[PDB]
C-alpha cells in the first residue's frame, strides 16, 4: 500500500536530482553507453548505479541529508526509487531487447558516521557508515536464486516465485518462506528452467581495522560486509577498503524461542579500494586535459629526462644516474608475448651496493612512495614464503606476487638467505613463481621490477679490491640486475660543503601552512585508488622540478598511452654497443651476457616512454647505453 | 493460480521438438543422414554416446533458411537453456531410434541385456493389456490409449543405453564456444552451455553416483525406482506398487544394484590459467561434473577448453553465512578439447597424415624439428637437436626375464649465466604434452614426491602426485637442478634410473610410476665456468648423477665479435618483431612438432647386427679415449655401460624421428656426433 | 504478481467489448451522466456496473463463455479488470473531484445454469448460475468497514488500513486478519477519522423456491445471497427475484480443527425483480419511440376510447360501459396532496353485483393479467390480517399494502366480515392503514383502486326488488364504490344467440404456431419488471382492437406523463350533473354523497387521461357524468 511519507520523499529527492545536473547526465551516460553496446553486439555492461554526493545533499536538504545519514531504511528507498522513475523517464530510447531499479552509492563527508571496524559500536546501528579497513576474507561470489522459472509439461505453461531474504531490503518484511515449486497449483509436475531463472551475485567480505592505525599488541576488530550484483569481487584479500553501506542488525538475536547477540553486519552500499603505500592497489589517479596538455608540453622540451630525473630526490644530492636508472624503471621496457609462448621481460631492475649513509634507503623509499605499486621489503625480514607464494589448500601471495605490475624496494638484499636467493632468481627473469607444493601445481605472475640495495663484504667499499670481491653476491643474481651501481662515500671537500649545505637547506624547510616552531602533523595518505606543474620548494639552487603528484600523473600516462616499437636506426647503435660491452677489456663491474643486450633495450624503450614516443630513434639508443656504460664502468661520455 | 504465477516466455517447446526431430531425421550434410546413421550404431551397441553437435544445428538452420522456411533458433535456445534440451533430445532420439540389426549373444554387456528385457517386457505388458480389454469387448486407436493409460511400463530413461552430450559451435563456424575465464562465469551465465579454458588441478577417482536406484518387491513382483538427485537419499522401507498400495498387507521391498541406474561420476578441478588472473590476483577454481561416458578424459594438468552447462546447487557452506538462497555451481561436462594433445591418442587419420606428409616432403625434417624448437633462441643447434631426441625419446625395452631399460633420454645443460637454459626448459614445456617445469629449492621439495590426503568427492585416502608424478609419461623439465636437497637428488637419481620412486614413511608404503624424462638445467660451480679448473671439478654432479644423464651439455658464453654480432641482431629482430629473423627457414608450428613427434612415438626400430658391431666398437674406443684421460684437464668423467645405453638410445629416437623401423648407420653416426658436440665448447 | 493466463484473458475480454459497441457507448453514458450531475451539483449516482450479454459473449468467444459460466473465479475478475481499464481509458474527462472499479452483470440464456433454490446442488459449486425465487428475508442493509483511517496527533498523520473478507472475491486469498489499528507503529495513540473511513453496503437476502412452482405439500428450498453496495435494496419481501451469482463455499466445514458441512451461498453479481400476477412488483414495459408514436397516433383518433373499451375484454360479450370504467379505473385520477396535509383520492373503485355467470369473475380475472400492479382476494380467503398489515416487532405488509398505487380485485365481495369491511372502509377513501398495535403506530399507504364481484342476497337479482335489499351492503361502505354496476343475465333471443355465437367463437380459437389437435402450452409469465398495435384474432365481427401487451403500453404512458388540469367548461358540467342527481328523484342504485361529485371528477380525469389531454374539456365531464348516470340508473343518453 503506498506510502504518503514514502511518496514525499521520492518527489523530494527528485527535486535534488533536478536540481543537480550532474546526476542526469551520469544516468543518461550509463544509458547510452549500454544501448550502445547492445545494439553494437545485438565489451561489458555498466552497473545501474550512481554515486551520490553527500555534500550536495546537505546543501540542497540537510534533513534529507540527516534522514539519509541517520535513518537510511526510511530515506535511501525513497531516493533510489526516484532515481529509477528519472531513469526510466529519460529512457526515451530503450535498450535494445518502475523497471530496472537503480541503486545508490554515496559519497563525501560521513562526520562521526566515518568509523573503523573497532569504533564502530551498536549504537551506530541501522545507520549508513563508512568503515575503513583491511579486506581479511573474502567468501565466494555465490549465485543467490531471486527468481526461479519453472515449467508445466502438461499444460505447457512457465511459471515463476520471487523469493525475499532479510538482506536485499533495509526495511524488514513480514519474513514469507515461499517453498521451492515442486508441482503446479493442479499436480503438474514442474521442471525447473534454469537460464529463465534470475540469480543474482552475492559476497561476503571481512572488513579488519587496518593495522597501521589498529592498537599495536592488541586483537583487531572484524565487521561482515555483504555486496550483491555489483559490488562483489571489487576488493581482494589484504586490500585497503572504505565501505560505506547500512549497518544493519538481523535475527533475533536469540529472543526468538526455537544466539548471545544479535547478528550484525553491514550492507554494502560502496566500495572504494584504497591505496597505501607497501600495499596490493594500485594508485589510479585522474588525468585532466590540462594535465595530459602540460604532459605533452613538457614532453616537447629537449631535456626532459634531466627535468624528470632531477625532480625525482630533489632532497638527496647528486645520485643522479641512478635517479635517471630509477625513472627509466619507473617507465620501464614494454614486455614481449611471442605467438609460441615465450615471453620476453620488460621490467627494469636495479641493485645499488655503496657504503654506509649514501641515501640507498632514503631512494629506496622514496620510490615506495612515488611508484604507482610499490612494496617494501627487508632482507631476512621477508622470506621467499614472504616475498614468493605460500600454501595455507589455498594460496596466499607474498611480497613479489601482490607487486605484480608494480615495484619491490628490498633494503638489506646482501642480508637475505640462498633459498630466498633461488626464488628471486626464478622472479627476476622469467617473471613468474611456479609453486609446485602439497597438490598445488600453479604459476602466479610476478612480473615485478625489483630495486635493491645492498652493502659490501667489509662494510666499507675498498677501492683496492674488485668488484666481485667486494659484492659477495652469486654471479648469476648479479647478471638479473638489469642497472648495479657502487656507489662510495668519498671524501671531498667541494662535495662535502655541497652536500652539508643541501642536508642543511633541506632541514631548514616550512610547509605553506605552518608556523616557525609548530610540529608538522603527518598522516598515513589513505589515497583513493580512481595544481602546478613545477616545485615552489627548490632545495637545489639550476633547471625546473616538478612536483611529485605531477610527476606520478606523468609517468602514469607515459606508462599507460606510450609502446614504444624498436627502430632500425636505434638497433644499430644497440648492437654496436653491446659488441664492444661484450668484447672490450674493460674490468666490469657487472659481467655482460645476452641480458645485457636486453638492459640495452629495456633502457631504450624506456627512454623512448619518457619523450612520449611511439617509437625508439637513436638518441633513446645512445643514452640507454650511456647510462649502462656508466653503470657499468663510471664513464662520462 | 494468485500464487505461482504463469509467465509468458517466448520459447515454445513443441515446435522446438518438432525441430529437433526434423534435425535429427533429415541433416545428412556431414551416405545418408548422419544422425540416424548414429542411432543406427547405437541400436547395435557399437556406441554408446551420442554428441550433437551445434554447429550442424546451425548449419540445419542457414540451410533451412536459404530455401525460404523460417526455422526457430534451435542453437540459441540450447545455449540459453541446455538442461531442457538433453531431455528434449533423449526424447526425440528415442522417437527415432532404429531397431537393432545384430541379435543379443552372450558377448553383450550386461546392461545391453538388462534393457533388452525390459523393453520386451514393457511391449509384452503393452499386448497384454490389449488382448484383456479386447477380450472384455467393452476403434484401435482408443483401444490403445486405453492401454498406455494401464500399462506401467518401464519409462525411456530405464531403456535408454547411450549418453547425450552437447558439441558447442566453433568460433570460426559460428557464444558457447568462446572461452571464459573462472571469475567471467558469474551467476548471469547460470543454467547456460558454456565454455571454461583453464588447468585442471585435481581430478577423483571414478565412482558410481546412482541416478534411479531400482528395488524389487517380494509381494507384489514389482521394481520400483526411485529417482534420485541430491547428494543424499533417504531408502524406501515399504513399497509404493499398484498392487501394495490398494492392499493392507504391504510389501517390504530390497534393493537390486543390477537393476538400479549409475553413472561414472568424477568431479574435477579446472583452475584460471596464469594469463587469465588480473594484476595482483590469485587464481579461482571451478568444480567440474563429468557424467557418462565422459569420464576419464581429464586429468591433473590438462589445458583443456572444458563446454558444459553451468548449473547450480544446494549450498555446502556454514548455515550462519547464508543470507537468501546461496547455491553452489559446478559446470556439468558436455566436451572436451586438449589444448595440447597426449601422444598416447594418436591415430593416423587423413589429415594427421596429410600434414606428415606435408612435413616428410619439405625435407629436413631432422633440422627443421630441431631449430623450430624456440626459433627466438639462436645458436644453440646441438642443444635443440637433443632436446628434440629427448621429446621423441628412445625405445623402452622389457627383458623377458622381467628386466625393464628406461628408454627415455635424461639431458643436463650445464651453463654460464645468459645461454637461454631456462627459455629452453619453457619451450620444452610447451611443446610437451605433459611438461612440468620446476625450479630447485622453491617449493618442489614436497613436489617431486607425492602427498597422501584425503579426497573430498570419495571418502578414500589418496596420494595426489607431485612435479616427478604428474609428469608422468612427459617431461620434467628442473630448472637450477644444482640447488635442490638431499631428498630430491635422490628422487631424482631413483626417476632416472628405474622411473619410480619408493617411498617407505609413515603412513605410506608404496612403488610409485615415475616414466619421466628428465631436462636439468644447472649453473656451473661458482656461477661462472672456470676453463683453468677440471670439468668435472667445476661440475657439481656426483659421477652417479652426471652418469645417469644421456646427454651433458656445457654452454659456455665466451665473447666474440662475429658471434655477439649475430645474436645481437636475431634478439633485436625478435624485439622489433615478435618472430624469428630468418625468412627461408619457416619454424614449425608446435601444434603441428607435437602430431609429428606423436607418429614418430608410435615406431619402435630394431637394431641389426651390421649397426650394433659399430656401436660396440665405438663404446669400446669411447671407453678406451675415457681410460686415456683421468685428470688431463678434459676429463668429463670416463665412459660407462650407461653411455652404451645413451647411444643406443639416441640412435633410435633419431630412427624413430625418420619414420623407420630400422636403426641405421646415420642415426649411430648423428648419435655418436651429438655425445662428442656435447662437449666441445669447453675447446 | 502478475500472471499470464490472466493478462491474456484480460486482453481476450478487452476485445471483445471492442467488437461490442454498445459496452463503451453504456459506460460512456454512465460516465458523463456521473460528471454532469457532479458538475451540476458541485439527482443520483449511476453504479459503476455494466449488464454483460451471454449471447453475445458465446458469439465471440465460446470459451471465454464457457469460461465465464463453469469457471466464474478465472475469468470474471480478468473481464472486470478489462471492463475498468477501458473506462479509465475513456475517462479523459475526469469526474470533478486501475482507479474506479467497475463490476459485471451478466444476462441471456444460461442453460443448465438456469436453476431453482430446489434443483441448486453442491456440482453447482464455483459456478455462475441464475436462481429464479421468491425473497422471503431481507437482512438490515448494514455497513462493511473496507478501509479505516485513523489520525495520529502527535505526529498529526493520516494513516489508513484496507480489509478483506472471504465473500469480497471470487477466488480464494491467503487470511490476513490485520487488527484494527488502535495506536501507530511507534506508540502514538490512533483517533478514529470518520466520514474518510470507507464503509460499503452489504445485504444478506435469502431466496426461496416460488410457490407457483415449488412442489405441493413439500418443504421448500433457500439459498442465501449477498449483495454489495449496488444490489442492496434492489428487492423487498415476497417478491420474486431472478439473482444471478457465483454458487460459492466458504469456510472449512468443520475440516479446520478449532460445521456438519461447507457454508454455501450466492455472491450476487445481477438482481432482476421479476413481475408476477398477484404479486408486489409492478409492470414496467419498455416504450420505444415507435410504440409512443403509435401511442400519440391513435389518441389522436376521436373514439380511441371506444377502441380501448372493446379492446380490453374481447373474449366477453357486451359488458361494454364495465369495460369503460375498468379502463378508466387503469388510468384513474390524479390524487391532491394540499399543502396542510389533506389527501383527495384518484383512485376509482367499481364494484359489480350481478347473477350468476355473467363474467364478474372473468373480468376480475382479466384486469389482474392486464394491470401494472394488481393482487388478487377473495371475500373471507383473505382477513383484515390479510388485506391490510399485520404485526408479527415488525410488520407484514397486506394485500392493500403490497397493491399500493395498484388494483385489488376482490372475488366474492359479499362474503366478507364486518372485520375486514372496517378496514375496508378505511382503506377506500383515505388510502391508508392505521395499525397501533403492540406498540406499533404506523400508517402504512394502501393508495389502491379496489375492483370487486359480489352476488345478491337471493342469488339471482329480483328486479321486482330495489337495490338495496338486493345488495345487503352497508351504504357507507357502497358510497366508497365509485361505480357500482348490477348486472342481470336476461334471457332475451337476440343477446342469447349472439353470446352463444361468442362464446363458441372464443372456443374456436387456435394460435398462430399450433396444429388443430395440440394441447396449447402455458407458462407462469415470469416477465422482467425492467410487434403491431391491433389484434389479428376479433371474437366480434365492428371498430378495430388493440392488442394486450399495446393497451398496457398505451396505459403507462397516459398513466405516466399525462396529468390533466381541471377546467372550468369542464366544472360546469360537472356541477349541473351532480347537483342533478343530488335533486332529481329517481330511485337510484346508490346514494348520492359529496364522494359522487369527486367520481364526477375522477371519471372526467381519468377520460382526459384516456385522450393524453394535459385538461380536462367537457367532453371529458359529459362522458364521465354519461357513464355515472349508466352505472346509477342505465340510461343510454
Ligand atoms: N648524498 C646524499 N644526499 C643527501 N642526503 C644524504 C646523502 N647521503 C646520505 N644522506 C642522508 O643520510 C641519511 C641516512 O641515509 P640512508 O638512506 O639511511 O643511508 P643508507 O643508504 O646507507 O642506509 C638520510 O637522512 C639522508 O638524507
Ligand atoms: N642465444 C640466445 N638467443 C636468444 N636469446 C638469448 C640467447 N642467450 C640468452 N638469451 C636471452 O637471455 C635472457 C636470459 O636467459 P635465461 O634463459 O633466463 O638464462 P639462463 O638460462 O642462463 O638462466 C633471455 O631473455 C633470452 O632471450
Ligand atoms: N357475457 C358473457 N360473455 C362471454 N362469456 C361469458 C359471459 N357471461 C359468462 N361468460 C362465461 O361464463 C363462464 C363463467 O363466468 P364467470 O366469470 O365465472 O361468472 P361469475 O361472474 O358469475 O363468477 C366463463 O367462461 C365466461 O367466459
Ligand atoms: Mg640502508
Ligand atoms: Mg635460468
Ligand atoms: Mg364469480
Ligand atoms: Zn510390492
Amino acid at each position: 500500500a503506498p506510502d504518503a511519507v514514502f511518496g514525499d520523499r521520492v518527489r523530494r529527492f527528485q527535486e535534488f536530482l533536478d536540481t543537480f545536473t550532474s546526476y542526469r547526465d551520469s544516468v543518461r551516460s550509463i544509458q547510452v553507453y549500454n544501448s550502445n553496446n547492445a545494439a553494437n553486439y545485438n565489451l561489458n555492461i555498466l552497473p545501474h548505479r550512481i554515486i551520490i554526493s553527500l555534500d550536495d545533499l546537505r546543501e540542497f536538504d540537510r534533513s534529507f541529508w540527516s534522514g539519509i545519514l541517520v535513518e537510511p531504511a526510511y530515506f535511501i528507498p525513497p531516493a533510489e526509487k526516484a532515481l529509477t522513475d528519472l531513469a526510466d523517464s529519460m529512457d526515451d530510447v530503450p535498450h535494445p531487447n518502475s523497471r530496472h531499479p537503480w541503486k545508490l552509492s554515496f559519497k563525501g563527508s560521513f562526520g562521526a558516521h566515518a568509523l573503523s571496524p573497532r569504533t564502530l559500536t551498536a549504537q551506530h546501528l541501522n545507520k549508513l557508515v563508512s568503515v575503513e579497513g583491511i579486506v581479511t576474507k573474502t567468501s565466494l561470489v555465490r549465485p543467490k536464486l531471486i527468481r526461479s522459472v519453472h515449467y508445466a509439461a502438461k499444460t505447457g505453461r512457465f511459471h515463476y516465485r520471487d523469493y525475499t531474504d532479510a538482506t536485499t531490503t533495509l526495511t524488514t518484511r513480514i519474513p514469507t518462506p515461499a517453498i521451492y515449486p515442486t508441482e503446479d497449483t493442479e499436480g503438474n509436475k514442474l521442471t525447473t528452467e534454469y537460464g529463465y531463472s534470475t540469480f543474482i551475485d552475492h559476497q561476503r567480505i571481512t572488513v579488519q581495522e587496518m593495522p597501521e592505525m589498529a592498537p599495536a599488541g592488541q586483537l583487531p576488530r572484524s565487521i561482515d560486509v555483504i555486496l550483491d550484483d555489483d559490488l562483489v569481487d571489487k576488493t581482494k584479500p589484504g586490500d585497503r577498503v572504505n565501505v560505506v553501506g547500512v549497518f544493519k542488525s538481523l535475527g533475533a538475536g536469540g529472543m526468538n524461542q526455537s544466539l548471545i547477540g544479535f547478528k550484525t553486519l553491514i550492507l554494502g552500499n560502496t566500495v572504494y579500494p584504497l591505496h597505501a603505500r607497501s600495499t596490493g592497489v594500485a594508485a589510479r589517479q585522474m588525468l585532466t586535459d590540462f594535465d595530459i596538455r602540460n604532459i605533452n608540453k613538457l614532453s616537447k622540451k629537449k631535456d626532459i629526462f634531466d627535468i624528470l630525473s632531477q625532480s625525482l630526490a630533489p632532497s638527496i644530492y647528486g645520485h643522479d644516474h641512478i635517479k635517471k636508472a630509477i625513472l627509466l624503471m619507473l617507465m620501464g621496457g614494454v614486455e614481449k608475448n611471442l605467438e609460441n609462448g615465450s615471453h620476453l621481460r620488460g621490467d627494469i631492475n636495479i641493485l645499488m651496493v655503496g657504503d654506509p649513509s649514501t641515501a640507498k634507503s632514503q631512494l629506496l623509499r622514496f620510490v615506495l612512495n612515488t611508484a604507482s605499486l610499490a612494496i617494501a621489503t627487508t632482507g631476512r625480514g621477508s622470506s621467499g614464503v614472504g616475498l614468493t607464494a605460500a600454501v595455507t589448500r589455498r594460496l596466499e601471495a607474498g611480497a613479489m606476487v601482490l607487486a605484480d605490475r608494480g615495484v619491490v624496494c628490498i633494503d638489506e638484499f646482501d642480508k637475505m638467505t640462498d633459498v630466498d636467493r633461488v626464488a628471486i632468481h626464478e622472479v627476476m627473469e622469467q617473471q613468474t613463481v611456479t609453486i609446485a607444493k602439497a597438490g598445488i601445481h600453479t604459476t602466479l605472475n610476478a612480473r615485478c621490477s625489483v630495486i635493491a640495495a645492498a652493502n659490501p663484504v667489509f662494510g666499507q667499499y675498498d677501492v683496492n679490491r674488485d668488484p666481485h670481491q667486494n659484492i659477495a653476491l652469486p654471479d648469476s643474481l648479479l647478471s638479473r640486475f638489469d642497472l648495479l651501481f657502487v656507489v662510495t662515500d668519498d671524501i671531498n671537500e667541494i662535495r662535502d660543503r655541497s652536500i652539508s649545505e643541501h642536508v642543511l637547506r633541506t632541514h631548514r624547510y616550512l610547509p605553506p601552512g605552518y608556523l616557525e616552531g609548530e610540529p608538522v602533523r603527518e598522516r598515513l595518505n589513505l589515497s583513493l585508488a580512481v595544481d602546478h606543474v613545477f616545485e615552489k620548494f627548490n632545495p637545489l639552487l639550476i633547471p625546473k622540478l616538478v612536483t611529485i603528484p605531477f610527476l606520478r600523473k606523468y609517468v602514469q600516462y607515459a606508462k599507460e598511452r606510450v609502446i614504444p616499437q624498436l627502430t632500425q636506426e636505434a638497433i644499430n647503435v644497440i648492437v654496436k654497443n653491446y659488441t664492444d660491452l661484450r668484447n672490450d677489456d674493460n674490468t666490469k663491474k657487472s659481467p655482460i651476457t645476452a641480458r645485457t643486450l636486453e638492459t640495452l633495450i629495456r633502457l631504450a624503450t624506456a627512454h623512448a616512454k619518457v619523450r612520449l614516443s611511439k617509437t625508439v630513434n637513436k638518441v633513446d639508443a645512445k643514452v640507454a647505453a650511456n647510462l649502462l656504460r656508466f653503470a657499468l664502468l663510471g664513464e662520462d661520455i | 493460480s494468485a500464487a505461482l504465477p504463469s509467465i509468458q516466455l517466448p520459447v515454445d517447446y513443441n515446435n522446438l521438438f518438432n525441430e529437433i526431430t526434423d534435425f535429427l531425421v533429415t541433416f545428412k550434410q556431414d551416405k545418408g543422414p548422419k544422425y540416424m546413421a548414429m542411432l543406427q550404431k547405437v541400436a547395435n551397441r557399437e556406441l554408446n554416446s551420442v554428441i550433437i553437435d551445434l554447429d550442424d544445428i546451425l548449419q540445419y538452420q542457414n540451410e533451412k533458411f536459404l530455401q525460404g522456411t523460417q526455422a526457430d533458433d534451435l542453437v540459441s535456445a540450447i545455449q540459453q537453456n541446455a538442461n531442457h534440451f538433453t531431455e528434449l533430445f533423449c526424447r526425440a532420439i528415442d522417437n527415432n531410434m532404429p531397431l537393432p540389426t545384430k541379435e543379443i549373444d552372450y558377448k553383450d554387456d550386461v546392461l545391453d541385456v538388462i534393457l533388452n528385457q525390459r523393453r520386451l517386457r514393457n511391449e509384452r505388458m503393452l499386448s497384454d493389456r490389449t488382448n484383456e480389454i479386447r477380450s472384455e469387448n467393452l476403434m484401435n486407436d482408443a483401444l490403445r490409449e486405453v492401454v498406455e493409460d494401464e500399462t506401467e511400463l518401464f519409462p525411456p530413461n530405464l531403456t535408454r543405453r547411450y549418453f547425450l552430450y552437447f558439441k558447442p559451435l566453433s568460433q570460426n563456424c559460428a557464444i558457447s564456444s568462446k572461452p571464459l575465464s573462472v571469475r567471467q562465469i558469474k551467476g548471469d551465465f547460470l543454467g547456460q552451455l558454456i565454455t571454461v579454458r583453464g588447468i585442471i588441478t585435481r581430478v577423483s577417482d571414478v565412482k558410481p553416483a546412482v541416478e534411479v536406484i531400482a528395488y524389487t518387491c517380494d509381494q507384489c513382483g514389482y521394481e520400483v525406482f526411485q529417482e534420485v538427485n541430491s547428494r543424499t537419499f533417504t531408502p524406501l522401507s515399504e513399497c509404493t506398487s499398484e498392487e501394495c498400495s490398494q492392499n493392507q498387507t504391504k510389501g517390504q521391498l530390497f534393493m537390486s544394484t543390477r537393476a538400479s541406474k549409475f553413472s561414472a561420476f568424477q568431479e574435477c578441478k579446472i583452475q584460471e590459467l596464469s594469463q587469465q588472473v588480473p594484476v595482483g590476483h590469485i587464481p579461482r577454481s571451478l568444480n567440474i561434473h563429468v557424467n557418462g561416458t565422459l569420464v576419464r578424459s581429464l586429468s591433473p594438468g590438462d589445458i583443456v577448453d572444458v563446454t558444459g552447462i553451468f548449473l547450480p546447487a544446494p549450498y555446502t557452506g556454514f548455515k550462519a553465512l547464508k543470507a537468501g538462497l546461496l547455491t553452489e555451481t559446478y559446470l556439468e561436462a558436455q566436451f572436451v578439447r586438449q589444448h595440447k594433445k597426449k601422444f598416447a591418442s594418436f591415430s593416423l587419420t587423413s589429415d594427421v597424415e596429410e600434414r606428415v606428409m606435408e612435413l616428410i616432403t619439405s625435407g629436413d625434417v631432422y633440422n627443421r624439428l630441431a631449430k623450430s624448437i624456440a626459433p627466438e633462441i639462436y645458436g644453440n643447434l646441438d642443444v635443440k637437436k637433443a632436446l628434440l631426441l629427448l621429446l621423441v625419446g628412445g625405445v623402452d625395452k622389457r627383458v623377458g626375464d622381467g628386466m625393464k631399460i628406461r628408454g627415455d633420454i635424461n639431458v643436463c645443460l650445464m651453463g654460464d649465466p645468459g645461454v637461454a637454459k631456462s627459455q629452453l626448459l619453457k619451450a620444452i614445456c610447451k611443446i610437451s604434452p605433459r611438461g612440468v617445469y620446476t625450479t630447485g629449492k622453491g617449493s618442489s621439495g614436497v613436489g617431486l614426491t607425492a602427498a597422501v590426503m584425503k579426497d573430498p568427492v570419495t571418502d578414500e585416502m589418496i596420494l595426489e602426485g607431485g612435479a616427478l608424478v604428474l609428469a608422468d609419461n612427459g617431461i620434467c623439465c628442473i630448472d637450477e637442478f644444482d640447488k635442490m636437497d638431499e631428498s630430491d637428488r635422490t628422487a631424482i637419481h631413483e626417476v632416472m634410473e628405474q622411473q619410480t620412486i619408493s617411498i617407505s614413511k609413515a603412513g605410506i608404503n608404496t612403488t610409485l610410476n615415475a616414466r619421466t624424462s628428465i631436462l636439468a638445467a644447472a649453473n656451473p660451480l661458482y656461477g661462472r665456468y672456470n676453463p683453468r679448473l677440471s670439468p668435472l671439478d667445476n661440475i657439481n654432479l656426483p659421477a652417479a648423477l652426471l652418469s645417469r644423464f644421456d646427454i651433458l651439455f656445457l654452454m659456455l658464453d665466451i665473447p666474440s665479435r662475429d658471434d655477439d654480432e649475430k645474436l645481437a641482431e636475431h634478439v633485436t629482430y625478435v624485439h622489433m618483431h615478435n618472430k624469428q629473423p630468418d625468412l627461408d627457414f619457416t619454424p614449425v608450428e608446435p601444434s603441428k612438432m607435437r602430431e609429428y613427434i606423436a607418429y614418430a612415438k608410435t615406431k619402435r626400430p630394431v637394431m641389426s647386427e651390421a649397426v650394433n658391431d659399430y656401436v660396440v666398437q665405438a663404446y669400446i674406443r669411447l671407453r678406451q679415449d675415457s681410460k686415456r684421460e683421468m685428470d688431463s684437464k678434459f676429463s668429463f668423467g670416463q665412459a660407462t655401460p650407461r653411455t652404451l645405453l645413451g647411444i643406443i638410445r639416441l640412435s633410435q629416437a633419431l630412427a624413430k624421428l625418420r619414420l623407420a623401423d630400422m636403426v641405421d648407420i646415420d642415426d649411430v653416426e648423428e648419435a655418436l656426433r651429438l655425445v662428442r658436440v656435447s662437449k666441445e665448447s669447453l675447446y
